[PDB]
């Protein structure tokens, strides 16, 4: 043993990579012309967009996924859009989970589900997005909104 | 779904991502639709298409409408009118930049024209018992200068014994990334791929294996496939994924592949889209003169010959050495040599077997006249074998036999003065062995050395080195034996020793504050088997915070051989400083007794001035950072930036990434930074500045309002007195780094309004962090 | 008349002529060097004394031969000298006995040299010599040639001095010491004596001699001379002074020397030669 | 000549003198993110032995490394981190496993010399886990 | 793609900051980060200071985020104090809806010089089993969080409990007897399976 050469090292545990997806509606008036349809009227081409948890950490086993954002006055299911005179009048934007079942918008971290994910290999989450109508008829207007993801870690 | 043909002014995709939007006009062509689009060679190439993968596309127009789907083979195309989009499946194989690591060659900073000195002074002084005193000291001296994109260099020491100055090297480098290769100009050496090591002072036009990414450097196998439709390509290797990409449908090629021969064979499954697999393995071998298949290695060198004898000459030569890589792992190569007195010609061929184990086999014929003007012509063969990971884990890394004739000689033979080194003896045949053997989970089995034989002499050069390393848990079970047997002497010198290294580390609690976590126990037992028996107990390990100061302290016994005894005993230092390093050693031999001593160092003179620290290493990193103090850089032992704010960071990798990290916890309290982690993407010699804007003063967080109501969210707030700024968040609050204790400050949001001004007591200048509040104006 | 030797003898061809193979011993003399002393090699009787009486004289044109046959010297014929190659005629010789006496005769050598040498080989010629064979019966008279010939490897003196040993080689230890060179100089005669060195030299100083080692030598390593405390170039005259009968040592020495500048590991050889001068 | 004196000499290579005897490397905090996938390395850190005061007839020194392996190759990690190991490599782009040697030319002029290597980390497998790096190069010289 | 440096981060009294690395590995999208500190019961009642609470990224860049302590020594130092950390990304630029991006972590206030090594906090977890659910007790001055609750061969519920306290879960008649589970680290790292010991 004339000479040693001696490695010290760490290797720190690392979150996750959040990717949002911006979602953009089209629909151009075709149910709110024709529906018109109670205050259930969540029957709208519904838009798959995902979050992307990619690349993540090793440690990353488990986490509590929920959306935050404006409701609207008349469902407090649902995201309310801008209150601007070029938006539309009775709509409000309802936040479907993968199993096509509606996410409690402005949910404590009580009420959240553990969503188990990969250590290690990419995860993705898929949900979906409809128009649900609250007053009726639908104006036709601009469909503009904003919410918030919490990602909230085991 | 589908509308009437016509131009469309829609968002153009490929393989489903998008790129740009034109008016794309429709023909009547043989499609899904019935549709097909006309678009250009200038559009395609802007899109992701790789023209000059296409052969066949550089003879058509500039705007003429290219038959994609009939030029080019499995393509298509389709429209859909439903979502306003143009769905595009071009192969991977027709794209570019495949490579993952890629970095653009816009992104490689050439540096700042700055001055360079590198120190290195040592030197011991002996005390012999019987004799007398013995001073050495020996002053190295690395002037060097950096231009744009030369880089200048010029190596010099000085002597002292018990006396001036001697010249080493000189050279001036460039790397032509047009060509992606470098320049060197002055003294310098040649590789010893073909021919042998040549020290020279000229010009070489080389290429650089540095500049190739990481996942492309090496022999590897490029793995080609053609997929039918959209598949999912994953590759494993010794049971684990090594690879995985999803692919568009048509042909595909993977010129990735981490170089890795001692992982076992590839294991390749092509899964379409319904499920049929198409799975073959391609066997993996690689040896060190296999070129990847595209990749062209070449070293042109035109100079005198310096060796630096007296009793040598300085020929003038040429020296033109190229490898290729070739499809199939197949690899031919062959430079050539032209002199004054001497000629060389070279053919290399080799290929992976794989199944069998990669080969390359070149011969090299030399046309030779020794100084007595004999002429003597002869040729040089060479074998060199290698096969990956076996099962039993086997891996023989190299088998290497070199057969030269009788009449074969060197150029560095035919550079003397006089004839009886020795062209009388050359060498005839050698033969290089190195095999490695795991023997389980925690031992491995090492085995390697040389055979030698000349021509005439029945004399034989022998070397042999095997060894043993176990690994119990923590502790290294190390036991080697060596042998070295001259041909022009007498006896064989071999040596029997084993060693026990035992750290510390993994014996107390992996959160322990003592100091004795950071070192190690190493005991040795020494035998020559002729006599000879010596034994060594010694502890080494780190002190300080940032563990820069090295201790060591070994003592033991030596006796035997001819008849001469007496116990041992060292203790050696070394530190490096963010202004320099230094050594001192201290050596113990009863009938022997020196002092080592040694203290090196780094100087840059850039523009903002002069920076110290630790010894230059080719590519160093400037850190700039005006108004930090004691400033540690993560992943950097020992660098701290001087009183100036200002750092130079000693290792540094060429053409790839340096991530230049300050560690905000030494910050000054008065001092912040707007980002503390940058990236540095610096040439080969380069040195390049990483600045860190810094803020001295008071971090302050203000909470402005204006007619009874806190300023919006987004409100862009500037300092009249400092550079300073910040950003206005919720509640009206901002943050201010390196303030003034009173200034007038300028807030403007729309189309500036807001005119604030405070005087912070000074009373709280203690405090990290004050808060306050203030108005505005109109 | 019938001769005869001890030692080694030749085979006489064509008559009454022939060779003859003799031990050498030349020891340097005072004045002239003595070569061969054939009145301790050959013997001749004579086989009818009481009948005949022979009479043998040594003719002129007898010289030396072969690589001596550009010498000259003297020659004792009968206790007298004669100068060689012989001018003339020389006294006769009777020979009328049976018991074998010796022929009086002895080849010398004149110095022409201060020390110097020439190696003689078993088996080349020395020097060709002319009998003349006469009788008092009748007046038949015969001429005939007796050449000379050695059996053992000897070198002759050329000078008024000789050395020890003419070929010595020495060992040095491995590196830097240095080893005592055993080289004595005697003199028969009081001369002033002077050596100087010669070879292949590497510095401009000419100090240093280049290693012409065989097998893989080293470099950047050289060998110089050195006597007392002094370096012995080459081409350069070193003096002795007064070399009387006592052998005196040169007083040289052996030693390593560094000639260019990187020092490879290796054997290293230096094959170095020196010439004697009279001052 | 009158006499000829063959003088025979002999020049060995002696042991020159150790000056870095326990060279520390530290590669600082790696994250799991970084070398998750299969082939990922970290970055390099240049490191250097320096033998001073080689005796005359010494011009070349050989280094022989060693050290532990797994069933990657390269040396294995002592530490807590798993699927990772540290590879040993030469300022010219060579592997230097548990075993292989390198030689280097001595500078004539101060009598001594270096080795320049660098040091990274690196995972084959992927996945490298949070823990601790513990390693240890064995190596022994051989003068020439 | 913003991430985080850590999942957890703790806060030693007496420290003055701590680091915490936001990287977005995203070259073209540009992203406004907003970060503050939210207590126990999910209000900023200014017991932390981020520094900067607020500022931009253009492009693939990083940033050390510094967290302050603003308490004074006003909290309980006998056991951890619970606080939320929220770090919000906003993406920077048609009918859209724009998501907003909170990385949500814990935050344990950890006095100084306690009794208890935190590594000895995990077995000291003691149960209460009674009907259809199990109570967790917690007398360590450590917020432990228990996870892979496996009561024989059933799974249960997540569960974190305070220190000093206690929290009770969901617990069907209809599984298995002996109770496992497993706590998560200072580091995010799983500690080694344990049994379960009631009363």
């Amino acid at each position: 043993a004339d000479s040693t050469i001696t490695i010290r090292g760490y290797v720190r545990d690392n979150g996750c990579s959040v990717a949002a997806e911006s979602t953009n509606f089209t629909v151009d008036l075709m149910e709110n012309a024709a529906k018109q349809f109670n205050n259930i009227g969540a029957t709208t081409p519904v838009v798959p967009f995902r979050i992307l948890l990619s690349p993540c950490g090793n440690a990353v086993s488990a986490v509590k996924v929920g959306f935050t954002g404006v409701a609207d006055s008349h469902n407090a299911n649902l995201l309310a859009l801008e209150n601007t005179v070029s938006a539309a009048s009775g709509l409000g934007i309802q936040l479907l989970n993968e199993q096509q079942n509606q996410i409690p918008l402005n949910a404590p971290s009580s009420a959240l589900s553990w969503t188990t994910l990969t250590p290690g290999k990419p995860n993705t989450l898929n949900f979906y997005a409809r128009l649900m109508a609250t007053q009726v008829p639908v104006t036709a207007g601009h469909i503009n909104a904003t919410a918030t993801f919490t990602l909230e870690y085991q | 779904q589908e509308l009437p043909p016509g131009t469309y002014r829609v968002d153009i995709y490929l393989n489903n991502g998008y790129m740009a939007t034109r008016d794309v006009t429709f023909n009547t062509g043989d499609s899904e639709q019935g549709i097909v689009p006309c678009l250009t060679r200038a559009q395609l190439a802007s899109m992701g298409l790789n023209t000059a993968s296409v052969a066949g596309m550089n003879l058509l127009a500039d705007d003429a409408c290219v038959p994609l789907t009939t030029m080019v083979q499995d393509a298509t195309a389709h429209l859909d009118v439903g979502q306003q989009r143009l769905n595009l499946t071009i192969p991977q194989a027709f794209m570019s930049n495949r490579a993952r690591g890629y970095i653009p060659p816009e992104l490689w900073d050439p540096g700042i024209n700055a001055g360079l000195l590198n120190y290195n002074f040592s030197g011991n002084s002996v005390q012999n018992r019987i004799g007398g005193n013995s001073h050495y000291a020996y002053l190295n001296l690395q002037s060097g200068l950096n231009i744009g994109a030369w880089r200048l260099r010029d190596n010099t020491t000085w002597s002292y014994n018990s006396n001036k100055w001697q010249h080493i090297n000189t050279w001036l480098e460039r790397d032509i990334i047009p060509l992606r290769s470098r320049l060197t100009l002055g003294d310098g050496y040649t590789q010893g791929d073909i021919f042998d090591g040549i020290n020279f002072r000229g010009a070489q036009l080389a290429s650089d294996d540095n500049m190739l990414p990481d996942s492309q450097r090496g022999f590897a196998p490029v793995i080609h496939g053609i997929a039918r439709g959209t598949a999912q390509v994953t590759i494993k290797q010794n049971g684990y994924d090594i690879y995985n990409s999803t692919v568009p449908p048509g042909p595909f090629t993977i010129n990735d592949i981490y170089a890795a021969g001692n992982s076992g064979d590839l294991q390749v499954t092509i899964k379409e889209a319904d499920g049929s697999t198409q799975i073959f393995t391609v066997p993996y071998s690689s040896v060190p003169l296999l070129q990847r298949e595209g990749h062209t290695r070449y070293s042109i060198t035109a100079g005198e010959y310096r060796s630096g004898n007296a009793q040598q000459e300085k020929p003038r030569f040429f020296q033109s050495t190229l490898l290729h890589g070739l499809p199939a792992g197949w690899t031919i190569y062959g430079g050539t040599q032209l002199a004054d007195r001497y000629r060389a010609f070279n053919f290399g061929i080799g290929k992976n077997m794989g199944a069998l184990g990669a080969l390359s086999v070149d011969m090299t014929q030399a046309n030779s006249t020794l100084p007595d003007d004999s002429q003597h012509d002869g040729q040089s063969v060479r074998f060199l074998y290698n096969k990956s990971l076996n099962e039993s884990g086997t891996n023989i890394q190299l088998v290497g036999y070199r057969y030269s004739t009788s009449g074969y000689f060197n150029f560095a033979d035919t550079t003397y003065s006089r004839m009886n080194y020795n062209l009388a003896y050359n060498k005839r045949g050698k033969l290089q062995l190195t095999v490695t053997q795991q023997l389980g989970r925690t031992s491995t089995l090492y085995l390697s050395g040389s055979h030698q034989t000349y021509w005439g002499t029945s004399n034989v050069d022998e070397q042999f080195q095997a060894g043993l390393n176990t690994a119990f848990e923590d502790i290294n079970w190390t036991l080697s034996y060596s042998l070295t047997k001259n041909a022009w002497q007498k006896g064989r010198d071999q040596m029997l020793a084993l060693n026990v290294n035992i750290p510390f580390s993994h014996w107390l609690r992996s959160d322990s504050k003592s100091q004795w976590r950071h070192a190690s126990a190493s005991y040795s037992m020494s035998h020559d088997l002729n006599g000879r028996m010596t034994n060594l107990a010694g502890v080494y390990g780190t002190l300080l915070e940032d563990n820069n100061l090295s201790y060591s302290v070994q003592t033991g016994y030596a006796g035997g051989g001819d008849g001469n005894s007496g116990s041992t005993g060292y203790a050696t230092l070394n530190y490096r400083g963010g202004y320099g390093n230094a050594n001192i050693g201290y050596s113990h031999s009863d009938d022997i007794k020196q002092l080592y001593y040694g203290v090196s160092g780094g100087v840059l003179a850039h523009a903002n001035g002069v920076t110290l620290g630790q010894p230059l290493n080719d590519t160093v990193v400037l850190v700039k950072a005006p108004g930090a103090k004691d400033a540690k850089v993560e992943n950097q032992t020992g660098v701290r930036t001087d009183w100036r704010g200002y750092a130079v960071l000693p290792y540094a990798t060429e053409y790839r990434e340096n991530r230049v990290a300050l560690d905000t916890n030494t910050l000054a309290d008065n001092v912040d930074l707007d980002n503390a982690v940058a990236n540095v993407v610096p040439t080969r010699g380069a040195i390049v500045r990483a600045e860190f804007k810094a803020r001295v003063g008071i971090k302050l967080l203000m909470t402005l309002t204006h007619n009874n109501k806190p300023l919006p969210f987004g409100a862009m707030v500037t300092s009249e007195s400092s550079q300073s700024s910040g950003i206005v968040a919720d509640n009206g609050q901002v943050y201010l780094s390196g303030m003034p204790l009173a200034g007038k400050v300028q807030v403007k949001w729309g189309e500036a309004h807001c005119v604030a001004n405070y005087q912070l007591p000074p009373e709280s200048q203690q405090q990290l962090l004050t808060q306050l509040s203030a108005e505005c104006r109109s | 008349f019938a001769c005869k030797t001890a030692n080694g003898t030749a085979i006489p061809i064509g008559g009454g002529s022939a060779n003859v193979y003799v031990n050498l011993a030349p020891v340097v003399n005072v004045g002239q060097n003595l070569v061969v002393d054939l009145s301790t090699q050959i013997f001749c009787h004579n086989d009818y004394p009481e009948t005949i009486t022979d009479y043998v004289t040594l003719q002129r044109g007898s010289a030396y031969g072969g690589v001596l046959s550009n010498f000259s010297g003297t020659v004792k014929y009968s206790g007298s000298s004669y100068p060689f190659p012989t001018t003339s005629e020389t006294p006769r010789v009777v020979y009328n006995s049976r018991t074998d006496k010796p022929w009086p005769v002895a080849l010398y050598l004149t110095p022409v040299s201060s020390a110097g040498g020439v190696a003689i080989k078993a088996g080349s010629l020395i020097a060709v010599l002319i009998l003349r064979q006469t009788n008092n019966y009748n007046s038949d008279d015969f001429q005939f040639v007796w050449n000379i010939y050695a059996n053992n490897d000897v070198v002759v003196p050329t000078g008024g001095c000789d050395v020890s040993a003419r070929d010595v080689t020495v060992t040095l230890p491995d590196y830097p010491g240095s080893v005592p060179i055993p080289l004595t100089v005697y003199c028969a005669k009081s001369q002033n004596l002077g050596y100087y060195l010669s070879g292949t030299t590497a510095d401009a100083g000419n100090s240093i001699f280049t290693n012409t080692a065989s097998f893989s030598p080293a470099q950047g390593v050289g060998v110089q001379l050195t006597r007392n405390g002094t370096i012995i170039p080459a081409n350069n005259t070193v003096s002795l002074g007064a070399v009387g009968t006592s052998a005196v040592s040169l007083g040289l020495t052996a030693n390593y020397a560094r000639t260019g500048g990187q020092v490879t590991a290796g054997n290293v050889q230096s094959i170095i030669g020196v010439t004697f001068v009279y001052q | 000549a009158d006499v000829t004196i063959t003088v025979n000499g002999k020049v060995v290579a002696k042991p020159c003198t150790v000056s870095t005897t326990n060279a520390t490397v530290d590669l600082g905090d790696l994250y799991s993110f970084s070398l998750m996938s299969a082939g990922a390395a970290s970055a390099w850190h240049d490191v250097a032995l320096e033998l001073t005061n080689c005796p005359v007839g010494t011009s070349r020194v050989t280094a022989s490394f060693s050290g532990a392996a797994d069933s990657t190759g390269y040396y294995k990690n002592q530490g807590t981190a798993q699927n990772i190991q540290l590879e040993l490599q030469d300022d010219s782009g060579n592997t230097l496993n548990t075993g292989a040697t390198k030689t280097v030319q001595v500078d004539d002029s101060s009598q001594s010399a270096h080795f320049p290597l660098q040091v990274r980390a690196l995972t084959v497998n992927g996945g490298a886990t949070q823990g601790t790096i513990q390693a240890v190069i064995s190596i022994t010289y051989t003068y020439s | 793609g913003v991430a985080l440096g850590a999942t957890r981060v703790i806060y030693p009294a007496g420290q003055k900051q701590e680091q915490l690395a936001v990287t977005n590995n995203d070259e073209n999208s540009t992203y406004l980060i907003q970060s503050w500190v939210e207590n126990a019961d999910g209000v900023k009642d200014g017991r932390f200071i981020v520094t900067p609470p607020l500022f931009a990224m253009k492009g693939k860049k990083e940033n050390t985020l510094r967290i302050l302590d603003a308490t004074n020594n006003q909290l309980p130092q006998d056991r951890e104090s619970l606080f939320w950390m929220n770090v919000k990304a906003i993406p920077s630029m048609e009918n859209t809806l724009q998501l907003a991006i909170i990385s949500r972590i814990k935050l344990y206030y950890r006095p100084a010089k306690l009794a208890l090594p935190p590594d000895q906090a995990a077995e000291k977890l003691r149960f209460r089993r009674s009907a259809n659910s199990l109570t967790l007790i917690n007398p360590t001055p450590y917020y432990l969080t228990v996870t892979e609750l496996n009561a024989g061969t059933r799974v249960l519920e997540n569960a974190l409990v305070p220190p000093m306290g206690e929290s009770t879960v969901k617990l069907p008649s209809d599984a298995g007897s002996n109770i496992t589970y497993r706590t998560i680290n200072d580091y995010g790292a799983l500690t080694p399976k344990m049994t379960g010991v009631m009363e």
